[PDB]
Formats: structure tokens, C-alpha cells, sequence
DNA sequence: AATCCCGGTGCCGAGGCCGCTCAATTGGTCGTAGACAGCTCTAGCACCGCTTAAACGCACGTACGCGCTGTCCCCCGCGTTTTAACCGCCAAGGGGATTACTCCCTAGTCTCCAGGCACGTGTCAGA
DNA sequence: TCTGACACGTGCCTGGAGACTAGGGAGTAATCCCCTTGGCGGTTAAAACGCGGGGGACAGCGCGTACGTGCGTTTAAGCGGTGCTAGAGCTGTCTACGACCAATTGAGCGGCCTCGGCACCGGGATT
């Protein structure tokens, strides 16, 4: 039997971040799951159509601005690409 | 699709805010709901086709949901 | 009055689950038959079929109520469908 | 893992790495294209998480767990949020009064 | 005599393809709206058309489902609820 | 949004098959129609700054627009 | 003609489908019947949508034999099918049907 | 300056094959062939979902008949996997 | 009172031919992943029975639906005057577009371990 | 308060991670010229204003019927407990074929040319 691949893990411990006697049902968990998972496609999409629009091979983190730029609302797009940027700077150092 | 009743009809309805129904509102409600559903159907079958078995999983419903628009979380 | 306060409060299955499950193999039977289901996409079906009446009969309020009237009727319904698709 | 917790992130980027590679959205992936995913993930996770429990302490009982009827009030309620998830139907979810 | 020239509008705009926005205020607009995110923008001139014939069709089909409404609300003049309505039920 | 005169408005409005005309549609009109060029507008300049270009093409217009399913023909 | 597309008998190109199907990088790997495929399909389509602005076009009062981005127009909002797979979709100088 | 690709020529021999003695103007031209674009963008783009929804890695012929029967209403959708099935056996054998 | 058919035209604008090249086509090798067969046990369909929520048929009142009446001012629609939009033209030059080149960044391989997960259980929300 | 439900302990296993190699491709400099800005003047459609009036928008009134609400009967839904088994999920394997490379070449494209199809405009039919 293969095993499940999930974000419950990930998810539980942002929960943790804010609140941490705060928890969360089963089936909250399953719809916050399914948020990741179609918000990673979404941009992901937008990222490769990007990429397919501009004659490119790779799927980096500047196209992914731009994927983050045109999906999300201009309100939470810059905290979104904000928050980004500055986990790939420190991520490079 | 008969089958659907008036009072499921009229329990959607008050989910919706609506105050009075009209007699004639039960038919075409009925009849919209069995066109969205034939449509889900038909394509988690093309979906199912695909994948060479012959069940529908949630996953294909979701898939087929997410094609036509109205995504769907928690599955 | 009561009952939408209470419909919209609550949050459980509202269609039949067994006339629903018939009209889905129904439909799929008319596509071609032989074709088996699962417990789980039922439901995942239904889910997304009653949020899809009650936003249509929602959109139909605002469209009746927009006109004056209180009751909805067909051609709420169609001018619902009508701008929406 | 090694570059989550260099990253400064909470989320995998060893997981975003490969299920970006699986669905062959473009032939050559940027390591930095995973840390940006991952951070966006995690960030857009962490608001909607944000938002339910601000929401749950407004309602009438002091429930300390999200029901799905909690998360979905939090995203109609909220403008930004809403607009993004506008057309999704959250399982077992419900409609704002 | 209400009722005769308005007809004629309709059928007389219904059956051209031409342009109905004034080009020059709608490329002022284009390029106002643009400058807000960053000044000295250049746009192409088949950038402007494209973005004001998708303007043009989207505020024809608006406009066109604030009719319809405003039809089925017993009325023949479209009103600023007949809009709201008409947008909350496209989205 | 005030170079959007009363008769492109007007002509919008016949086109689309209407009779008579409120003196507040125009206003509310204006409004969704600044809307809808400031998303587009908005949404173009994504790509263009994306493709290190200072000038905002009619592909970037026209993949814009499809972003929001506006699909748009003859323009590429 | 192409000697690929010549082959399967088809007017779409089989060579050039399938290297803008390689080069939009749509999955990892792509066979070389299913370059063939969407050969096929978009050659039907187009078919199709230039069957019905012919029609369109002699449905028209004058006998135009040309065919004025109105015709493709007016044939894609009167069919059944092919207009509701174009729906949300502006043609360029279209207008919109009476 | 690199050479443009569209399918004009294509496109013309469709409307000869139907109509020998028709003719479209050059915006009717660039109206086919966005539609031509469009239609392929998003027949590829539901067999690329297909693909990855199933963890697979070829595009072939049933990534494009389920693409196909998705995509386009089921009337239509007929007779387009009909002829596609037609070419594909042409060309195989 | 307004709206459609057609003759001549000039005025383009789509189609046609020549040179050329980039991408299509062919042959050969090789590795890969897709189709196939088998094992296994999951769950999907079928059935029986209890409880009862729910559907449904009827009686009855009313109150919202629909039509009618009356007003009145909110918009058609016409003429004047303004004025700004459309087009063509002249340059300036910023920047798009193409090519050559460099390196750095990523695919692929090999080896390693630990982060993730499945089961069980420990301990706590809720009706 | 028992009932149900989310999260540690622990072991198991695949994938994340680091080191190394090798090109692929993204970024950059150089260069050319294309298209965008721009401003201007000449023209003429368009609109902004003032105005009269007329006809739909709006509200009040009245009649009625159909929709809601309550009573009472009936129907099957839900579930949930069991049973049988059809087929999904997983693992090996053995090829067909798709990528990649070297060589060949022709189908398509850019440029120049061409010719007739047709949008137009007024004049004469029509509504």
C-alpha cells in the first residue's frame, strides 16, 4: 500500500504558529488540504502558461511572481509575493 | 428525477432566503438539476474511461467539477 | 420566516441521499451502462449539486425581489440562468 | 527537512520541488522556484488559518476547533480572501446569513 | 415621439462592428489607469485597440443583461439596481 | 473616467438593445467600466514586467484578458 | 503538403502540432499519434466554423462571397454547439447578434 | 528577422476544401487563427491535467480522445473523435 | 414621414509566383514507461428490517399577485454652439528584436539518512 | 457523561539532500531599425446645454386565488448490519516507441507582383 501524501503535517503546524491551543477537524483539515493543493496548481498554471507564453524552459521564482501577481487579489498578491521574496533571499544566503 | 422531491426543492430554497415559492418553480428546478448533474456524470464517465476502470471515484467528480467551474474542496 | 433562519444556520445534506444516488446511476446508466460508483463521489456529487441550486434559487431571490415581488417564478429562474449561463 | 527550516519556511520545499517536476509544468525547474512556492503556500495557508480563528471567536459559542461551517464563514466574510475563493463550494460548508 | 428613435438606435448600433468608445479619451483612461503602477509605461498601439474592443464587449454584454433584468422587472429603462443586480448574479 | 462621455455610453447601451436611460446609469456605467480596464490594465503589465519590456504588447492584453476568461480573438 | 500529415491524410500539419505540443511543454513526453490526433481535431474544427459562416454568409440578403469577421460572428451565435463553446469569447469587429 | 508561424495556409486550403470559390479578409484570418490557437491551448492544457491528475508522462491519442470528449459539447465532440480516431488509423497502418 | 436594391468604380486587399531556409523527414540506437498479467482484499452493490422524518393529500384563510387608476417629473429628442476626436504628417529616439557568447544553474547519478507517515493509543471537546 | 475525536510514541521506508559531472539555457553586450511617442493642424462628427412635453415610474386601491399553515394519513429514507464478489491498487516484466543525433531536403514563408471582388455612394426602387 502506498503511502498518502498529504499536507496535514505542514498545515497542523501553521495552526500552531498563530494559536496553538487552537485545533482543527478532520474534514477542515481534508478542505484545508484541497485549498493548498488547487492553490498550487492554480499558480503553478499560471506559472507554466507564462513560461509557455514566453518561450522559456524553466519555471523559476520570477515567473512565479508573476503567477502570484495575476492569480491572487492585489491586496493579499503583495503580501503573498512579499512573504516569497523574502524566503527565497533568505533561503540564497 | 422525479424522485426529487418537493421538499428538498423547497429546503434549498429557504437555504437561498427565499420567502414563497411558486407552483411552477418545482419543475424547472427539477429539471436544472438534472441537467447540472448529468453533465458532473458525464464527464467524471470520460474521466473514468480514461484511467481504463470502470468506478468513479471522488477525485474524477472533482476533477470533472473543477473543469466546469464550480470547484469543490474536502475530497 | 423560521426556516431560513434555520436552513441557513445549518449546515448538514438537504436533498435525499437515496433518490439522489438513483438519479445518479440513472444518468449514468444513460450515458452507457455498466458503469459502477463509489460511496465517497456520491456525496462529493451532491455537495456540489445542492451549492449549485442554492446559489441559483439565491440569484433567483435577488432577481424576484429586484422585481417587487417576494415569490420567485419561472421566468426568475430563466432570467437567473439566462445571465449567468 | 534541510531547506525548509533554512529557508525560514514551515512548509516542505522538497515536496513543491518534486510534485512541480511530477506535473511537468515546464521542462527545467528552478531550485529557487520551490522556495517561492513554498512560501506562498505556506503564507496563503497561514492567512486562511488567520482568518478562521479570528472568525470563530465571534461566534456565539467559544468553540476552540474549525468547523468547516467556521472556515467558511471566515472566507465569505473577508473581501480579499472571498474574491479569491468566490466560486468554491467547502464541503459540508454552508451560505452566510 | 418617444419611442421610434430609440428603436432606431438600437437597430442601427445592433448591426455595426465599428468602434463606440471616443479612441482618444479611452486611450487617456487606458494610460491614466496605467500610471498609477508605473509612470512612462509604453503601450503598443494593438495593445489599446485590443484592450478597448474587450471593454467595449464586456460593457455591451453588461449593459445587455441590465436590459434584460429591467425587462423582467416590468420596466423599459434600465435603472443603477438593474446594474447591481445584473452584476451580482454574473459576479 | 470623465472623458467616458454620455454618448458612449448611450451607444454602448443601444448596442447592447436597451430603450430608455436612467440620468444615474451613466455614472455607475463609468464606474464598472474603469473597473474592468484598471483589472485589465492591471493584469497586462504583470506580463509585461515580467518579459523585461517597457512596452505592453496586444499578446500581453489579449493573455491578460484570457486570465479572466475573456477570451479575445483576432490579435494575435 | 507534408509528408507526415499527407500520410494520415489530414490538411493540419502532423510535424508542426506535434512540435507545439513538445514545445509548450504539456507533458514530458508526447506520442506521435497524438500529434496526429490533434491534427485531426483542430482540422475538423476549423472545418466546422468555416462550414457554418459559409452557411452564414449565403443565409445573408447579399450574396458576399467573402468572409467579414461579422459572418464568422453571426455563424458562431447561432449555432447550438459552436456557440456555446465560444461563449465568454469576443471576436475582433464581431459586434454582437440582433 | 525570424519567420512567423500561423496557420493561414491551412486555414485557406480548409476553405477551399469546403468552398473553392470563397475568401476571408486578413482580420477574418487572424480571427481562425486565434481560434485555431485557442482551441489547441485548451484541448492540451485539459490533457496535460489529465496526464498529471494520473501521474503519467505521454500525451498520446487517449490523452487527447478524453481531451477531446472533455473539452467541446458532447454533439460536436462526436464527430471530432470520430475523425480523429479516422486519422489516427490512417496514419498508423 | 423612412428603408432597401443596384451600377460604376477605384480601391484596395487577398491570392499567386520565386528564392530561400528552417524545420520537417528518414535512418539508427538506446533507454523508458506504458500496457499486461497476476495477487490481493477493499469496498461497492445487493438485501432485510426499525424508527421515523418526511412526503403528501385535504381544509381553509389571507395576502400577496395582478390589474386598474392617477399623477408627475424623469428622461426623449431637436437645435445651437463648442470642442474635442480622427487622421496624416513630420522627426527622435527608446526600445524591441536578433545574434554571439559566457557561465551558472539545473538535469542526471550515487550514496546516505531522516523527515514523513500508519497504527495504536492517550487524553480531552460536546450534546 | 459517554461518545467521539484530534494528536504523541514508535518504527518503517521512500524521497530529500549533498557531492560531482555535463551541457542547456538564461542572461547580457552589441547592433540595427521599428514602432511608439508627440504635437500640430486641418477637418468634421460628437456632445453639452437649454427646453417642451409626454409617457412610463411609482404608488394607492381593489379583487381574488394560490400559497402557506395546520391536521392527519402514509411512504420510503436512513442506517446499519450483513453478505457476496467485481475490480482497484500494487507489484514485476517485456516489449513498442519517443527522444536524441546526423544527414537530407522541401513545405512554408517573406517579398514582389497581380488582378478582380467588393464597400461605397448616390439614384431609384421600396416601406
Amino acid at each position: 500500500r502506498q503511502r498518502k501524501r498529504t499536507w496535514n503535517v505542514y498545515v497542523s503546524r501553521s495552526l500552531r504558529s498563530i494559536n496553538s491551543q487552537m485545533s482543527m477537524t478532520s474534514r477542515t483539515m481534508k478542505i484545508v488540504n484541497s485549498f493548498v493543493n488547487d492553490l498550487f496548481e492554480r499558480i503553478a498554471a499560471e506559472a507554466a502558461t507564462i513560461v509557455r507564453v514566453n518561450r522559456k524552459r524553466t519555471l523559476g521564482a520570477r515567473e512565479l511572481q508573476t503567477a502570484v501577481r495575476l492569480v491572487l487579489p492585489a491586496d493579499l498578491a503583495k503580501h503573498a509575493m512579499a512573504e516569497g521574496t523574502k524566503a527565497v533571499s533568505h533561503a540564497s544566503s | 428525477v422525479r424522485g426529487i422531491t418537493r421538499g428538498s426543492i423547497r429546503r434549498l430554497a429557504r437555504r437561498g432566503g427565499v420567502k414563497r415559492i411558486s407552483g411552477v418553480i418545482y419543475d424547472e428546478v427539477r429539471g436544472v438539476l438534472k441537467s447540472f448533474v448529468e453533465g458532473v456524470v458525464r464527464d467524471a464517465t470520460a474521466y473514468t474511461e480514461y484511467s481504463r476502470k470502470k468506478t468513479v471515484t471522488a477525485v474524477d467528480v472533482v476533477n470533472a467539477l473543477r473543469k466546469r467551474g464550480k470547484i469543490l474542496y474536502g475530497y | 420566516l423560521r426556516e431560513i433562519r434555520q436552513f441557513q444556520r445549518s449546515t448538514d445534506l438537504l436533498l435525499q441521499k437515496a433518490p439522489f444516488q438513483r438519479l445518479v446511476r440513472e444518468v449514468s446508466g444513460a450515458q452507457k451502462e455498466g458503469l459502477r460508483f463509489q460511496s465517497s463521489a456520491i456525496l462529493a456529487a451532491q455537495e456540489a449539486t445542492e451549492s449549485y441550486i442554492v446559489s441559483l434559487l439565491a440569484d433567483t431571490n435577488r432577481a424576484c425581489i429586484h422585481s417587487g415581488r417576494v415569490t420567485i417564478q419561472p421566468k426568475d429562474i430563466h432570467l437567473a440562468l439566462c445571465l449567468r449561463g | 527537512s534541510s531547506r525548509s527550516v533554512k529557508a525560514g519556511l514551515i512548509f516542505p520545499v522538497g515536496r513543491v520541488g518534486t510534485l512541480l517536476r511530477r506535473g511537468q509544468y515546464a521542462r527545467r525547474i528552478g531550485a529557487s522556484g520551490a522556495v517561492y512556492m513554498a512560501a506562498v503556500l505556506e503564507y496563503l495557508t497561514a492567512e486562511l488559518l488567520e482568518l478562521s480563528v479570528k472568525a470563530a471567536a465571534q461566534q456565539t459559542k467559544k468553540t476552540k476547533r474549525l468547523t468547516p461551517r467556521t472556515v467558511t464563514l471566515a472566507v465569505r466574510h473577508d473581501d480579499d480572501l472571498g474574491a479569491l475563493l468566490r466560486n468554491v463550494t467547502m464541503s459540508r460548508g454552508g451560505v452566510m446569513p
